[PDB]
């Protein structure tokens, strides 16, 4: 029915800074509008209603503006403690549809930084088991792009990895990911070489690690 | 009316329950 | 001014039912009615519905088919949410939330859709797979920060179910420089997720480093030492 | 030969299909203008068990003022209208002449006090199917309106001395009916729907709940009535319940005229030469009939 839509799905702010969050509705909402913070492994916190009502608790930073299908959440100067996800939800249809934004993640700016690079071959303890699981770990880069290419005898793989990314790291503000490519005990042995390349931002050329099986 | 429930209600006060209209009446 | 407390977590098999239980403490139960709102790992909010408790009545989100229900019990002051047929894409945070009406009790309602309080949500997870605890692979320090410096390392935590598991290394007294990375679901049905930490090469021989693994679920305990050699 | 007469006519306020007719139209335009957000009602079958029913829809929030209304004559037939002074509502009428339309009507729903409706021209009178049946509702047409002033401040102002005078000059015409030598008491509503027992009426679209216990407490400056506005209210059209929006601006206002009341008398066996009364009220065709009782529809013969 209707659909709320926020943009950008990811903003990136110096701290101190101002942030704006945009949201809009497929059709007009009036001012049944409400704004709510989400961080990892918590609840939502309410933090304005009816478009521009900021809640109790909810400090004075934080000011909501519009009505009809475009609104903002405007932060004027952000902490620590702002650095989240932040959701839209209308509440103006009846019979009663309520529906969410798909979200605006607002994450920390800050200089860019080449990751470290290392490639873990698997131990001969999964061997026994059957199963083979090469890991690449990218060490503290920023920004959060980056790309993983899987190589085995120099062959580019596709369709066998599975890639993890931490949350941003509340002391040095990067991030962190994991590629993990996972085979049989039985196609792992029928290679020789297994090789990770790393692109990112901050590698004036692409790292790559790798090892020999054995 | 729901004269059942309108009976039952008014009764247990020491009264008679009818229906007013649609709705409940003590008597 | 309340509390909403939710149930614990529940692991379900496919084309069974759940019922999440929320009970509502701090003021008159029925000046408030209450919402139920789900999120899958990694995704947004979804609202479920909404029941007006003075009323006893509940509305729900269309693609949620008469497979759920909403019902309050006014006696305990709690509110219950069943999903029934469930589908492993049913997965899922359930988070119980409501707000103030005003003196429903005297006739008053403002019918607010905004949600002020919130439980602490419910894990819930539908498959097919039995719970197991995960196999322990040391990831050891080798090509690392070139001849030493710095080396990496670290545990494979494989195959598990349900979620979550906790890793820690050399039981929570090395916490600098650990990155322990979101599980992955896979293909079989069970998780698998790996956990690093960058330490000195030269710490290496007289140190050691310990990856603890506990995954509650199962009530396994697993320590694994991660050597160089 | 032949001889000039005057066409009489036999009337009956209380067997009057316009009342029906009327009733049935309102609920069409409560029906279609000011639909609940939510509405209950019981769905039985003919066994006798019945389950509620559940209604959601669309319910716009809207700011009404009364518009006018009248019931006109169909081709075919003529609407009769009796001008006998003091008429009883039921029986011959002496002096009757005919009309296109009804006079101008501003609906109201409520209860106890009959709002905006048409003044006595003479004196106040009171009128019943049957006196002597205490079940049966006495509506009681005034011939002075008594302002009464409402706040969504939650109370409705109403002018004491003038309210006394009416309830003495009611009671006055009570024993008129009664008996001169008997004691004239009103008490308040002995209870039921929260409708039934506060004077609630619908204004502007917003449904007031008024205590109406100062009204009603009497012996033969401003009277502040305690009153509340409900989203959640039991229906008047049929049995149920139905939940509206809350109100709009804020800080409600109405101006009504209490030009009537409906009125109930105790079922006295008890002999003591005193008649009670207390504000009755809920079928809405009691309210239609205040104003259609001097009507009657004929077939032109
Ligand atoms: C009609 O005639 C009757 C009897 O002659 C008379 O009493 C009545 O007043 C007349 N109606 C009128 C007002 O013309
Ligand atoms: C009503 O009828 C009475 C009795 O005939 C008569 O005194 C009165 O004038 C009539 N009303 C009028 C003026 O039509
Ligand atoms: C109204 O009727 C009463 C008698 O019931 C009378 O005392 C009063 O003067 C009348 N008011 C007027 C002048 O219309
Ligand atoms: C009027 O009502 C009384 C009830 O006390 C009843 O006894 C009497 O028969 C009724 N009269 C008529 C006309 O039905
Ligand atoms: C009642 O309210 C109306 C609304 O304008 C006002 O004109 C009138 O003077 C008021 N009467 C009273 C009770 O003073
Ligand atoms: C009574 O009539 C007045 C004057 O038109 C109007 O303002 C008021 O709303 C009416 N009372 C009702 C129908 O509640
Ligand atoms: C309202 O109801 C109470 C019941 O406790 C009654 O005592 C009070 O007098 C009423 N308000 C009025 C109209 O005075
Ligand atoms: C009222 O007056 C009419 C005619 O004057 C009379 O027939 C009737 O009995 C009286 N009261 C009733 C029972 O309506």
């Amino acid at each position: 029915d209707i659909v709320m839509t926020q943009s950008p799905a990811t903003l990136s702010v110096s701290p101190g800074e101002r942030a704006t969050l945009s949201c809009r509705a497929s059709e007009s909402v009036s001012s049944d509008l409400a704004w709510y913070q989400q961080k990892p492994g918590q609840a939502p916190r309410l933090l304005i209603y009816g478009a521009s009502t900021r809640a109790t608790g909810v400090p004075a930073r934080f000011s909501g503006s519009g009505s009809g299908a475009e609104f903002t959440l405007t932060i004027s100067s952000l902490q620590s403690e702002d650095f989240a996800v932040y959701y839209c939800q209308q509440y103006n249809n009846w019979p009663p549809r309520y529906t969410f934004g798909q979200g605006t993640r607002l994450e920390i700016k800050r200089t860019v930084a080449a990751p470290s690079v290392f490639i873990f071959p698997p131990s001969d303890e999964q061997l026994k088991s059957g199963t083979a699981s090469v890991v690449c770990l990218l060490n503290n880069f920023y920004p959060r792009e980056a790309k993983v290419q899987w190589k085995v005898d120099n062959a580019l793989q596709s369709g066998n990895s599975q890639e993890s990314v931490t949350e941003q790291d509340s002391k040095d503000s990067t991030y962190s990911l994991s590629s993990t490519l996972t085979l049989s005990k039985a196609d792992y042995e029928k290679h020789k070489v297994y090789a990770c390349e790393v692109t990112h931002q901050g590698l004036s050329s692409p790292v790559t690690k790798s090892f020999n099986r054995g | 009316x729901n004269l059942h429930f309108c009976q039952l209600r008014c009764k247990s006060l020491g009264l008679l329950g009818k229906c007013a209209g649609s709705f409940c009446a003590c008597x | 001014e309340v509390q909403l407390v939710e149930s614990g977590a529940e692991v379900k098999k496919p084309g069974s039912s759940v019922k999440v239980s929320c009970k509502a403490s701090g003021d008159t139960f029925i000046r408030y009615s209450f919402t139920w709102v789900r999120q899958a790992p990694g995704q947004g909010l979804e609202w479920m519905g909404r029941i007006i408790t003075i009323l006893d009545v509940a509305h729900y989100a269309p693609h949620l088919q008469g497979r759920v229900t909403i019902t309050a019990d006014k006696s305990t002051s709690t509110v219950y949410l069943e999903l029934r047929n469930l589908r492993s894409d049913d997965t899922a945070v359930y988070f119980c939330a409501g707000v103030y009406e005003g003196e429903a009790d005297e006739g008053e309602y403002d019918n607010n859709g905004f949600l002020k309080h919130w439980g602490q949500g419910t894990l819930v997870t539908v498959s097919s797979a039995s719970t197991k605890g995960p196999s322990v692979f040391p990831l050891a320090p080798s090509s690392k920060s070139t001849s030493g410096g710095t080396a990496a390392l670290g545990c494979l935590v494989k195959d598990y179910f349900p979620e979550p598991v906790t890793v820690s290394w050399n039981s929570g007294a090395l916490t600098s420089g650990v990155h322990t990375f979101p599980a992955v679901l896979q293909s079989s049905g069970l998780y698998s997720l790996s956990s690093v930490v960058t330490v000195p090469s030269s710490s290496l021989g007289t140190q050691t480093y310990i990856c603890n693994v506990n995954h509650k679920p199962s009530n396994t305990k697993v320590d694994k030492k991660v050597e160089p050699k | 030969e032949v001889k000039l007469e005057n066409v009489t006519e036999n009337f009956n306020m209380w067997k009057n299909n316009m009342v029906e007719q009327m009733h049935e139209d309102i609920i069409s335009l409560w029906d279609q203008s000011l639909k609940p957000c939510v509405k209950l009602t019981p769905l039985c079958v003919g066994a006798g068990s019945c389950n509620t029913s559940v209604i959601t829809q669309a319910c716009p929030k809207v700011s009404f003022e009364p518009i006018p209304i009248h019931y006109c004559a169909p081709a075919g037939f003529a609407i009769l209208k009796c001008n006998d002074k003091k008429f009883n509502g039921t029986g011959p009428c002496t002096n009757v002449s005919t009309v296109q339309c009804t006079h101008g009507i501003r609906p109201v729903v409520s209860t106890q006090l009959l709002l905006n409706g048409s003044l006595a021209e003479e004196e106040i009178v009171i009128r019943s199917e049957n006196f002597t049946n205490n079940a049966k509702t006495i509506i009681v047409q005034l011939n002075e309106s008594v302002v009464i002033n409402c706040t969504g401040a939650g109370h409705c102002n109403l002018s004491k001395t003038q309210w006394e005078n009416t309830l003495e000059q009611i009671a006055i015409k009570l024993k008129e009916q009664f008996g001169n030598n008997k004691t004239i008491i009103f008490n308040p509503s002995s209870g039921g729907d929260p409708e039934i027992v506060t004077h609630s009426f619908n204004c502007g679209g917003e449904f007031f709940y008024c205590n109406s216990t100062q009204l009603f407490t009497w012996n033969d400056r401003n009277i502040t009535l305690p009153c509340r506005i409900k989203q959640i209210i039991n229906m008047w059209q049929e049995v149920g319940k139905a939940m509206y929006a809350p109100p709009i601006r804020g800080q409600i206002r109405c101006s009504s005229n209490i030009t009537g009341l409906l009125l109930t008398r105790d079922g006295g066996k008890d002999t003591n030469g005193t008649e009670i009364f207390r504000p009755g009220g809920g079928d809405m065709r009691d309210n239609w009939r205040s104003e259609l009782y001097k009507y009657k529809v004929v077939k032109i013969e």
